[PDB]
């Protein structure tokens, strides 16, 4: 326990959990819904995918 | 229900499961006494006062 | 004053009506008008099915894929009947009688033969002399080293209908694996944890991830005696053999005293062969052996097709 | 139930006959040869077959009084079964 | 069964480049990982080779047969669009590069990285600071042909060193440099160094010729020595009335069938395994062809 030479900086990172809100003002942005599609997936042995 | 996901990952799948619970049973007992005299003179008939 | 919302359910029930394929045209031959009326559509049908004349008549608009099944018979000996269905199973070539047993040949019936696991194998198998009895030339062939040359994969197995001496089997050869009894429902294939390197991890920009992740199968003669060990790997045909080669080396230089210098006839140190392929970026489950004395770790995996290559030698 | 064996010279774990049809020391014989004595000789035949033959007597038996596993019989080698010769 | 890619851009097309996509439509290019979303980056092959760096081709391979390989199908103004190369698949394809190689009708494809020339099968778009880099897909005699070039190269190169310049013009760049085709011939781009990862295919080489060259034959020595010298033929032509002497010592002694036939079957043994060792390429065979559109349908 004696001394070293030099001396030394410790360097951590720290993460937080937080709760945040979130202000949007009228009519910020335009939004355009399409038409939804289907198609099929796999035909399973057992069962249909979509 | 669940939510649709735009990312490159699979989409998820819609979930529905099976839960089964089981039901307890409860038993109850009381004891109650009767004299041997209490339950004799029943058989009797009185007609004096 | 409901919103009615964002996306509509007539478009979805429409558009999934129509990707319906048709039903399949069951034929009733005990009564005799049902039969007759099934005919009839079977007549339609092949007249809607085949006239170029007309466009609805062209019905092509929008895969088989069960497996082969191979039917082997075997020996009650030679065969638990307990053993998990879907084991990759392994064969062997019987010289003139053949009709008798096939004497096809389990991963642990190989590490019994070959000489934890251990004591498994022997809960399984307590006097494994039989299988000293399906190959005789056993002594003979670990120094021949043609004991891969008959030993033929098989895969997987579906079915054994249990009998008294001999066992029938069901047995996935090509394509994905899968059953018979219902609307076939799948199965998987298990292979022993222990006994089993995975060499994607064994050396560990970026990396590329394929789709498509092989098995791959290798037979080794060491001084302590031959083994077989399965690979799960992703890369190529061209980059296993490499890598397995590095892997070994360690045990390659061993053989210096082994090798005779006059006869080259015992050098080869391994064969390598491609069984199936699976899905990658998943991994594989875990779980043992629920028998008598199970207490073998035993990987497990989903999706397999089974695709089984031949024995390439490597040294 | 007096005596024990007919001749010694066969009936025992390494005996002469034993050696010679025995499953033991017959690695370097040429496959595809039938041998009569080799259902008599044959060490774990013979366990297969008594074991087959009580399980068939045992299961019949401590039956009809759960999972029945259906048991396929035959009678082509009932000397095999039965370990006599006529 | 059905597998469609959408790669998203974050900047824009910068129309100076879309032209060249477009020309560019419905060639094979290599990508990161099989997903419904994709990076720009893992897109091309512009990860494995870049700009600065001294190119080695043997790790070229390696990257390109581990990637899946992919159609290019439609380039749009923020999307490319993309179906893959599933393994049970039949698929038309079409092609241009600019080392224009001309096919056959049955002829195996093979899939290289691209030697000749970075500015032809690369298009930069500086727009997101990348570059696609399309692969080279030749006939399989032009690939095994150009592909041995390379690792006698990258041996020669080695061996060249301390020798007379006589050896430095020569070897180096007499049949290492150029590829002939039909009244036609194409210069290689070389590796100024010896690269590593490339020996690593030698070192297995070597390996397999250590143990081969102890179980050749004896009679094939004796049928070459006496042809040789006796008569004239046209693949006895390099060798001339000389022999190499080696083959006079080896000869010296007598003939046996027995011992020639076990020497046969581990030399049949030890040559399957060479196709390995060779191939490293996904090779795609052709079913039909058009020259006239220059559109074959590959499998």
């Amino acid at each position: 326990k004696i001394h070293p030479g030099v001396a030394m900086t410790v360097v951590r990172t720290d993460e937080i959990l937080s709760e945040n809100i979130l202000f949007s003002s009228r009519a910020s942005t335009s939004m355009f819904i399409g038409t939804p599609n289907v198609s099929r997936r796999e035909a399973r042995v057992d069962a249909v995918t979509f | 229900p669940t939510i649709a996901h735009g990312d490159g990952r699979r989409p998820s799948k819609q979930r529905t499961f099976i839960v089964v619970k089981n039901c307890h049973k409860h038993h109850i007992s009381t004891e109650m006494e009767l004299s041997m005299l209490d339950l004799e003179i029943l058989h009797s008939i009185p007609e004096t006062p | 004053m409901k919103v009615q919302g964002s996306v509509d359910r007539r478009r979805l029930q429409r558009r999934i009506a129509g990707l319906l394929p048709p039903p399949a045209r069951r034929l009733n031959i005990s009564r005799g008008s049902e039969f007759t009326r099934d005919v009839r559509g079977l007549v339609e049908e092949h007249a809607q099915a085949s006239s170029l004349s007309a466009a609805a008549v062209w019905r092509a608009g929008l895969g088989w894929r069960p497996p082969v099944f191979g039917d082997f018979l075997i020996h009650a000996s030679s065969f638990n009947n307990a053993e998990a269905t879907g084991t990759p199973l392994f064969q062997f070539k019987q010289s003139d009688p053949f009709s008798g047993v096939d004497a096809v040949f389990t991963p642990l019936s190989l590490f019994i033969l070959m000489n934890g696991l251990t004591r498994m194998a022997n809960l399984l198998y307590d006097s494994p002399a039989t299988l000293a009895d399906l190959v005789p030339d056993f002594g003979r062939l670990v120094a021949d080293r043609r004991f891969h040359n008959f030993i033929t994969p098989v895969g997987p197995l579906v079915e054994n209908i249990k009998s008294t001496y001999l066992n029938k089997i069901t047995t996935v050869v090509h394509g994905p694996v899968v059953s018979k009894a219902i609307p076939r429902s799948t199965v998987k294939v298990t292979v022993p944890q222990e006994a089993f390197v995975d060499l994607d991890a064994w050396l560990s920009g970026l990396q590329p991830c394929p789709a498509d992740a092989r098995l791959y199968v290798a037979l080794t003669y060491e001084e302590a005696g031959p083994r077989f060990t399965f690979f799960q790997s992703s890369r190529g045909h061209c980059q296993i053999m490499n890598i397995l080669r590095i892997y070994y080396s360690p045990s390659i230089m061993h053989r210096y005293a082994v090798v005779q210098p006059l006869h080259i006839e015992e050098l080869t140190f391994g064969a390598v062969a491609c069984l199936g392929t699976f899905s990658a970026t998943d991994g594989w489950r875990r779980s043992a052996f629920n028998y008598r004395g199970s207490s073998l770790p035993v990987v497990e995996i989903d999706s397999f097709y089974s695709n089984v290559s031949d024995w390439e030698v490597i040294l | 139930e007096y005596r024990s064996t007919v001749n010694p010279w066969a009936s025992q774990l390494g005996s002469l006959g034993d050696i010679m049809y025995n499953s033991s020391y017959r690695q370097t014989a040429v496959p595809g040869l039938y041998s009569p004595c080799r259902a008599f000789f044959n060490k774990e035949e013979l366990l297969r077959n008594n074991r087959g033959l009580y399980n068939m007597v045992n299961e019949y038996s401590q039956r009809l009084g759960v999972v029945i596993a259906g048991t396929d019989v035959f009678l082509e080698q009932p000397c095999s079964f039965l370990q006599e010769a006529f | 069964m059905d597998l469609k890619v959408v790669v998203s851009l974050s900047s824009r097309l910068y129309t100076d480049e879309i032209a060249k996509m477009q020309q560019r439509i419905g060639c094979i290019l290599p990508l990161a990982s099989t997903h419904g979303t994709q990076n720009v980056q893992g897109l091309g092959l512009g990860q494995v080779y870049s700009l600065e760096t001294v190119p080695d081709y043997v790790s070229m391979y390696n990257y390109l047969s581990d990637c899946t390989l992919a159609v290019l199908d439609e380039v749009s103004v923020d999307s490319l669009i993309l179906t893959k190369i599933v393994p049970g698949q039949t698929y038309a394809i079409k092609n241009k590069y600019q080392p224009f190689f001309q096919w056959h009708g049955t002829g195996s494809l093979s899939v290289m990285p691209p030697v000749f020339g970075r500015e032809h099968a690369t298009v930069k778009l500086e727009s997101n600071d990348v570059d696609i880099v399309f692969p080279m897909v030749l006939p399989t005699p032009i690939a095994e042909e150009v592909l041995q070039k390379i690792l006698l190269f990258n041996v020669y190169s080695r061996v060249v060193m301390q020798a007379p310049g006589n050896a430095d013009m020569l070897d180096v760049h007499m049949h290492l440099g150029s590829v002939s085709y039909l009244g036609h011939h194409y210069e290689l781009a070389l590796p100024e160094v010896p690269g590593p990862l490339g020996l690593a295919l030698l070192d297995n080489l070597s390996l397999y010729f250590c143990i081969m060259v102890t179980l050749l034959p004896r009679a094939s020595m004796r049928l070459v020595r006496g042809l040789i010298r006796h008569e004239h033929h046209d693949l006895l032509n390099l060798f001339q009335e000389m022999v190499p002497d080696e083959i006079a010592r080896i000869d010296l002694d007598d003939l046996s069938v027995a011992d020639d036939l076990s020497r046969m079957r581990v030399m049949m043994t030890y040559l399957q395994s060479l196709a390995s060792l060779f191939n490293l390429g996904p090779r795609l065979a052709t079913a039909a062809y058009s020259q006239e559109t220059l559109t074959a349908t590959c499998w």
